């Protein structure tokens, strides 16, 4: 159901052109918001379209860059023929010949547009790509609440004073929990690797630069094995993994996941690119890729709970603002009556 | 009064999880810590069992609109719901320190992976 669909879809964008592109996306997002309408009853096929749109929408500004730096020749030409066509000493008889000649000059110039417009959408994919929502809470459901709480009733199963201190003390301890980062290390490797590849005279210390080349490529893999680290059958291509991926839909993690989708573009280029450290490392990242992939469904379900409980903490904190008593089922109809009248 | 049992049944479910959090230790870089932290966060999210917490609490809510009570177990209910939200304060806040810390944790690793993929691609061409 899924792999066939992503493959059949990938033609619909890869078989297009740069001006025949954004319409495709604004046609497909209609379908994506259509499946949501039937419900999250169906949540195996809209997650697909979300990730595909996140994948191809990554390319759109670089596509638009091309037309913006390409139109500049043509806008100038049409301005030149316009100011050529600017008339003085009106002279009706001279106008008509200046019109029918000008239509010939326009005809080629729009053709240039069509040369830009009919350009293959594929090649931008083939080149690939080179190179926080700030949540917080100390929520404010403060009193109402008092020793009034001690009114009970039907209970035989408690003190609340110190346990409230126990849990915020636990929160102090767990909030102090923290792991190390990783991007610092890849950036150190970035620095020393761009140094090695940029410190080359290429003049015949070539052997010494090769010595440092060997040193770094050994040290990198050693220290990579030092901290942590059968998936071939599933993780070998984009459609094999993208047709089963867990997405992010709630807008807490759709700003912090493009560093994953960026991994997908060069990845086929890595597979085509393929001493023995090469064989270690190309296989090394697949376990890391799996560790990065597998997490997504658990955390998606975690977030899907999180928004609900926040929206209900909101309700119950508003339920503290009761003044009378429970009258909503009797109210449940007329609210819809007035909202219908809204 | 029935909702006494209802809101007690979730009150037992939630503190228990905090006792499970202190049940596990704490991590502070030296040796074999990424392969520990991928698993720590994954047992931490599993420790919360939020798919049941959000379920039974939403169930405790649903009766409140679907059913009503006039002035009896509806007038000391404020003495009940006051007895059970110095805590969801702690919990929903505890849901976030992990979540904001996990969100950033994904991003450091994925971006370092991007840089390493670019590096080995360059070295493929060397």
């Amino acid at each position: 159901n899924a792999t066939l669909l992503v493959s059949s879809l990938n033609l619909f964008f890869s078989k297009s052109t740069l001006g025949e592109f954004n319409a495709r996306l604004d046609l497909v997002k209609a379908f994506y918001k259509h499946i949501q309408l039937i419900g999250l009853r169906s949540s195996k096929i809209a997650g697909l379209l979300h990730n595909t749109i996140k994948f191809y929408y990554q390319f759109k500004p670089l596509i638009d860059e091309r037309i913006t730096n390409g139109k500049k020749s043509l806008e100038k030409e049409i301005d030149d023929i316009i100011l050529l066509a600017s008339w003085k000493d009106v002279n009706v008889d001279a106008l008509k010949q200046s019109s029918r000649k000008s239509h010939n000059n326009l005809y080629k110039i729009v053709r240039k547009y069509r040369d830009l417009l009919n350009g293959d959408a594929k090649t931008i994919i083939e080149a690939g790509l080179l190179y926080y929502e700030d949540p917080n809470l100390e929520a404010s459901k403060n009193l109402v609440k008092e020793i009034s709480t001690w009114s009970m009733r039907a209970a035989p199963l408690r003190n609340i004073d110190t346990v409230a201190s126990n849990m915020d003390s636990y929160l102090e301890k767990i909030s102090s929990q923290e792991f190390p980062n990783f991007a610092d290390l890849a950036s150190d490797f970035y620095a020393e690797a761009e140094r090695l590849r940029k410190e080359t005279p290429n003049v015949y210390r070539l052997a010494y630069l090769k010595t440092q080349k060997s040193k770094l490529l050994g040290d990198a893999l050693k220290e990579l094995r030092r901290i942590g680290l059968d998936i071939q059958k599933v993780q070998s291509s984009t459609t094999t993994i993208l047709a089963n991926i867990a997405p992010f839909n709630n807008e807490y993690l759709n700003s912090s996941d493009a560093f994953f989708f960026k991994i997908l573009d060069l990845l086929p280029k890595l597979r085509s690119a393929a001493v023995a450290a090469i064989e270690r490392g190309m296989a090394l990242a697949q376990s890391l890729m799996f560790s990065l992939i597998t997490v997504r469904h658990p955390l998606s379900e975690f977030t899907n709970d999180y928004c609900k409980i926040n929206g209900m903490m909101l309700d119950l904190e508003h339920f503290t603002c009761l003044k009378g008593d429970i009258v909503h089922s009797s109210l449940k109809a007329n609210v819809d009556n007035v909202r219908l009248f809204e | 009064e029935d909702v006494e049992q209802a809101f007690r049944r979730t009150f037992t479910s939630i503190i228990l999880s905090f006792q499970k959090v202190i049940g596990d230790g704490i991590e502070s870089t030296d040796d074999n810590w990424l392969s520990a932290s991928f698993k720590k966060v994954m047992v931490n999210v599993k420790l919360l069992r939020s798919s049941v917490v959000s379920k039974n609490i939403e169930t405790a809510l649903s009766l409140l609109k679907d059913f009503d009570f006039t002035t009896t177990e509806s007038i000391y209910v404020k003495s009940v719901i006051s007895f059970t939200l110095p805590v969801i304060t702690r919990y929903y806040n505890a849901m976030t320190v992990v979540l904001e810390r996990s969100r950033i944790y994904y991003t450091n690793t994925s971006r370092g992976m991007y840089i390493l993929s670019t590096i080995l691609h360059s070295l493929a061409k060397n």
